[PDB]
RNA sequence: AUUCCGUUAACGAACGAGACCUCAGCCUGCUAACUAGCUAUGCGGAGGUAUCCCUUCGCGGCCAGCUUCUUAGAGGGACUACGGCCUUUUAGGCCGCGGAAGUUUGAGGCAAUAACAGGUCUGUGAUGCCCUUAGAUGUUCUGGGCCGCACGCGCGCUACACUGAUGUAUUCAACGAGUUUAUAGCCUUGGCCGACAGGCCCGGGUAAUCUUUGAAAUUUCAUCGUGAUGGGGAUAGAUCAUUGCAAUUGUUGGUCUUCAACGAGGAAUUCCUAGUAAGCGCGAGUCAUCAGCUCGCGUUGACUACGUCCCUGCCCUUUGUACACACCG
């Protein structure tokens, strides 16, 4: 399934059905926090 | 052969508009007409806000403009012929003349 | 020949109208009696002009109001002035000018309202804020 | 005397009572079960709440005889709660109203309009007046 | 491009779907009254059309 | 009427949950999880039990009905649109769940949707929100 | 506590003009005036009850 | 005596009510020669000129006064409705006068003096000084009103039982007061900065 | 602070203390009664029918969100 | 008000201010209204003594009359006109009767000289220069993103409740907007189906002709009873409809269910002087579908002051300066 960037695979199981592709090739990286940068806070 | 004429005038020019409505009064009051109006509708005012700027600077002002359409009703009760004679009578821009049967 | 007289109250855009002509004494508004005219809080402010005068000068005409527009409390103080502004010109017109004065005066030197429209009206509200005078509120950081 | 010359809310309660003692009336089965309107939040408090509706609308009818459904879902409207969003109107519900008209025209207070909604029959001005006479 | 390809998306609705009938602009395009012009192309036009500014 | 009978329970139990015996009935059968205003009254109202009574006032038979009421909504003809698990996944069937089967389906629903690698599943694992609200300035907790 | 009534008015008084500085003359004594300064809209006329009458008023500013 | 066929609410008489306070006299309009009305709902134009709301009836007053905070604002019906059932509790409680209790309420709410702020720059300094007449009405009908909200504020108490009880021992000097305890608090607060 | 334990059904002893000296309060609310007696407002209200019932007490003036009640006779 | 009275090496002038124009406030005076109404009559229904009489409704009269109510053109009206005080016999000011109106009647539009390296090249087939110009920084198609969440800030919406929530009954606005007719496109009346959401069928309106017979707060009667409670509605599950070619990262809208913080908010800080603040809702812009936003509208309707330069700033004059990139010197 294209995500906008790779084909992520998947193999269709029987609990996947009446459900889009879409949810099963997330579109975004899962955000992970570094520490602030310059200009978060002082404001 | 004689019928309600209906004669509806359109124009943004007040002035103009009430010049046009005397004159054909008068002249259905020469030829013994009888003479139904002028029945002014309220006014309608086509509203437009837009913003001043061309961009997003600045304090938010907004120019408020309107155009103005004033409409009157005349009606007659006299043939085709003779309300096409009268309407035949020279009318200056903007006004709008529509004749019609009821 | 009818012996009629019609008269207008207003208030903000509450128009009421009072047809006020000869008959034994009725008051009805919109074909109610002025007796269940509702709020039942605002039944004093429409009966002043009846308190005021009594009824037995109301015993002699009939009178139908037929309102319109405006709200609650508008209508009401409408429906109060064209009861008065009605009673007066009939008075006038077919009473004796001493009488007219008469009941003039009592109703003046109570409430002027009674007989002068308000001519306060909502103000148009002006961009930058919500109402015509509030402004948004202002952030400087 | 006249339903004019009487207080709306006695009015309607005496016509509910007069109503639900005719026997005419065949509440639906689920009048038990809905509310009046999407924007409420419960049903009716009062198990004659579909008397007494059917009571007002007859009154309404009365007074003009030119109202249909969507004019009595606008009627019996009114604000509806949004949560954390502001508050707007919205119409009640239609079936309601529908079943009411058929029911009162069925009884014979009320017959189609030429031009459109539901006019008083002389039937009903006649009834509505003496329920509004007995009031006193 | 192919024919079948080639600007085959619909443009039936949306800002995409409408334009500034003076500039072609799709951006701040004021429908009213069928104008159909951009917020600048009408203040700058307004005279013409006939706007006048009371208030 | 107006005194209190000495058949009067402060704190009733049902289905492992406390009802205060002080409130209206129909305020006090909410207290259990998977029923709410609207249910308790369709409840009472299909119980025939008087609505004017305390949750005290009545008694454990008229307690049982409701329950009964409440387990079999289809039998005393509670329209399927008004009941908290329609169309079920598995068993397809239309019915009200309360206490601890409520928590018991929604915990089926998360790890199903957690399994499969659903996105609504992810969103729920890493505890974000799943409704597409922003979460750049809302929902700040931790 | 005495009772006093206002001859004229000085004028305001105060930073930001709170106050207003009045000349009283008692009620009792009609013949003995004092400076007080007062809050709130007052006017030639008003009559003030004055918990203590020795003080002398001075401008604030 | 001055005899008026008005009575508020159709119910009570502006006869035998007096003012007994002549600081404050020429400020109250709770008399049957002072233009009595039927109602406290007039809707006029009093804030025109400058002391003009004195001739606003006292009973008018207290009605605007009730209508604060957002939620309040407007709701001059059940404003009334408050102050008819305030002023009902009063007579059945009293005996008296509802319009005389107010009157006394006002009278011995109103503080006769102050402390203002004086000196800038930081600085916290107060000089005592007095009170005109028309600002000791407003005050008082202000403490009164903020008692009652305040009493009905989170209580089964209704704002009408808590207005009739707040007027009721304002119009003595009683101390259970939340006006007459604010008029002390405030007054000794003035002795204090003198 | 500690919450007010209102019963929502009278008790022997408080029933009989309403029929006894609610009678002779110059002033009759649901508000009072609930404040005297220490009962909740459904009560005093259902306490103030009962009175009124039996012809104890009078209507002052009744209003939805405000009930004036007192006694019968002074 | 650099508005005037005057003083005067100044005299005459030109911009700004004012005048001006728009809306609102008064006209029982003028003109005209079957696309707006009133009055009485004729007929009919209902009620009351049921014929005649009284009350209330429905329909016709282009030869029943009229313009008070509605609309919109021309005009009138206020000029501090009049009375008392203060002020230079001035310019003017306060109060007061009358008056619709006595703050410039209220609110707006318009708005001088000289400037900012303030914003806009992402409004423009406005534009110089620079870059790219076919494996494109042109154009189009597919998909994703602009919304991503340890955190900080601004404008806001909903609340903390009984001056209340819920359920009945009750009934008062204004500014406005609306179609290609194709089976039909926009506003949608009426009838039927349905609990709702929605669906189907007759039709009206290119509009004072139809939607429009057109809101909420509020009023009234009951339930609730000080309990984070029938306050609050965040979060979440199941499921059903509509828009769209496409709804998943929920487009939006319904039913049941779950029922978080929040018990009035520190230092600080915003707006506001009358139909104003505040509350309440409605129309339009965006719009295939989405308004917690903006622009307007009306409804209920206040407290306080009508004073000052204390803070923050502005205008004029005098005065000091080692400032002129002008004290962020
Ligand atoms: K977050
Ligand atoms: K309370
Ligand atoms: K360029
Ligand atoms: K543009
Ligand atoms: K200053
Ligand atoms: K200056
Ligand atoms: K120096
Ligand atoms: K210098
Ligand atoms: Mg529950
Ligand atoms: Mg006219
Ligand atoms: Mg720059
Ligand atoms: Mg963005
Ligand atoms: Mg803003
Ligand atoms: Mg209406
Ligand atoms: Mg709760
Ligand atoms: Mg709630
Ligand atoms: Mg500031
Ligand atoms: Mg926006
Ligand atoms: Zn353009």
């Amino acid at each position: 399934i294209y995500n906008g960037k790779t084909f992520n695979q998947i193999e269709v199981k029987p609990e996947m059905i009446s459900h889009y592709l879409a949810e099963f090739s997330i579109s975004y990286k899962p955000v992970k926090h570094g520490r602030p940068g310059i200009g978060a806070t002082h404001s | 052969q004689i019928h309600k004429i209906r004669i509806t005038l359109s124009s943004k020019n007040v002035k103009n508009l009430e010049k046009v409505c005397a004159d054909l009064v008068r002249g259905a009051k020469d030829k013994r007409l009888r003479v139904k109006g002028p029945v002014r509708m309220p006014t309608k005012v086509l509203n437009i806000t837009t913003r001043k700027s061309p961009c997003g600077e600045g304090t938010n002002t907004w120019d408020r403009f309107e155009l103005r359409v004033h409409k009157r009703v005349i009606d007659l009760f006299s043939s085709a012929d003779v309300v096409k004679q009268i309407t035949s009578i020279t009318i200056e821009p903007g006004v709008e003349v529509e004749v019609t049967i009821a | 020949a009818v012996e009629s007289v019609q008269c207008f109250g207003r208030k903000k855009t509450a128009v009421a109208v009072t047809h006020c002509k000869r008959g034994r004494g009725l008051i009805k508004i919109n074909g109610v009696p002025i007796e269940l005219v509702q709020p039942e809080i605002l039944r004093y402010k429409a009966f002043e002009p009846i308190l005021l005068l009594g009824r037995h000068r109301f015993a002699g005409v009939d009178m139908r109001i037929r309102v319109k527009g405006g709200g609650h409390t508008s209508q009401i103080y409408a429906i109060r002035q064209s009861i008065a502004k009605a009673l007066v010109a009939f008075y006038q017109k077919y009473v004796d000018e001493q009488q007219k004065k008469e009941i003039k005066d009592i109703l003046v030197r109570y409430d002027r309202t009674l007989l002068v429209a308000d001519p306060r009206r909502c103000e148009p509200k002006k961009f930058g804020g919500r109402g015509a005078r509030a402004r948004f509120q202002k952030s400087y950081r | 005397r006249t339903v004019k010359d009487v207080s709306p809310h006695e009015f309607v309660k005496a016509y509910a009572a007069h109503l639900k003692r005719s026997g005419k009336m065949e509440l639906p089965e689920w009048t038990d079960i809905v509310k009046t309107g999407k924007l409420k939040e419960l049903a009716p408090y009062d198990p004659d709440w579909y008397y007494i509706r059917a009571a007002s609308m007859a009154r309404k009818i009365y007074l003009r005889g030119g109202l249909g459904v969507g004019g009595f879902r606008r009627i019996y409207g009114g604000n509806q709660r949004n949560g954390s969003r502001p508050r707007h109107f919205c119409k009640s519900s239609g079936s309601v109203a529908r079943n009411i008209l058929q029911q009162l025209q069925n009884m014979n207070i009320v017959d189609f309009d030429p031009k459109g909604g539901r006019r008083i029959t002389s039937n009903g001005q006649r009834d509505l007046d003496q329920v509004a006479g007995r009031i006193a | 491009g192919h024919s079948n390809i080639w600007n085959a998306h619909p443009k039936n609705y949306g800002p995409g779907s409408r334009t500034c009938r003076v500039c072609g602009n799709p951006h701040a395009i004021i429908r009213k009254y069928g104008l159909m012009c951009c917020r600048q192309c009408f203040r700058s036009n307004a005279k013409e059309i006939g706007f006048i500014k009371y208030r | 009427s107006l005194v209190a009978n000495e058949e009067f329970q402060h704190i009733l139990r049902v289905q492992n949950t406390n009802v205060d015996g002080k409130q209206k009935i129909m305020f006090a059968m909410t207290s259990i999880k998977g029923i709410g205003r609207r249910f308790a009254n369709i409840a009472c109202k299909k119980a025939d039990i008087d609505m004017n009574k305390r949750a005290g006032e009545l008694s454990a038979a008229e307690l049982d009905s409701l329950m009964v009421v409440v387990a079999n909504p289809r039998q005393f003809k509670i329209p399927d649109w008004f009941l908290n698990r329609q169309k079920d996944y598995k068993d397809g069937k239309f019915s009200q769940v309360t206490s601890n089967a409520l928590d018991m389906k929604l915990r089926d629903d998360l790890e199903r949707l957690k399994k499969i690698r659903n996105h609504r599943g992810l969103r729920h694992y890493w505890g974000l929100r799943v409704r597409g609200q922003h979460t750049k300035t809302t929902g700040r907790r931790g | 506590t005495k009772h006093a009534i206002v001859v004229k008015v000085m004028g305001r008084t105060g930073s930001r003009g709170q106050v207003t500085q009045v000349r009283v003359k008692f009620l009792d004594d009609q013949n003995r005036f004092i400076m007080r300064n007062v809050k709130g809209p007052v006017r030639e006329g008003d009559v003030l009850t004055l918990l203590e009458s020795e003080r002398e008023a001075r401008r604030l500013r | 005596k001055v005899h008026s066929d008005v009575m508020l609410f159709n119910r009570w008489t502006y006869d035998d009510v007096q003012i007994n306070d002549i600081s404050v006299e020429d400020y109250i309009t709770a008399t049957a020669s002072k233009h009595p009305v039927y109602m406290p709902h007039t809707a006029g134009r009093y804030q025109a000129k400058r002391f003009r709301k004195a001739q606003c009836p006292i009973v008018e007053r207290l009605t605007n006064s009730l209508m604060m905070h957002g939620r309040n604002n407007g709701k001059k019906l059940m404003a009334v409705r408050i102050i008819k059932h305030a002023m009902e509790i009063i007579h059945l409680l009293t005996d008296q006068n509802p319009i005389q209790v107010i009157v006394d309420a006002v009278i011995n709410s109103g503080p006769r003096e102050d402390a203002t702020r004086i000196g800038s720059a930081g600085v916290v300094r107060r000089q005592a000084v007095d009170i005109s007449p028309l600002r000791r009405v407003n005050q008082a009908i202000y403490l009164l009103t903020t008692g009652a909200r305040e009493s009905a504020f989170r209580n089964i108490k209704t704002i009408a039982e808590c207005l009739a009880d707040e007027l009721i021992n304002a119009a003595k000097g009683s101390s259970n007061s939340y006006a007459i305890k604010k008029k002390d608090e405030i007054e000794r607060v003035a002795k204090a900065n003198r | 602070k500690e919450k007010v334990n209102n019963m929502v059904l009278f008790d022997k002893a408080t029933y009989d203390k309403l029929l006894s000296e609610a009678p002779k309060y110059k002033l009759i609310t649901p508000s009072v009664l609930s404040d005297r007696l220490r009962i909740s407002g459904s009560l005093a209200r259902k306490a103030i029918r009962d009175l009124m019932a039996r012809g104890s007490i009078r209507m002052v003036s009744a209003h939805a969100s405000q009930q004036i009640y007192t006694r019968a006779t002074n």
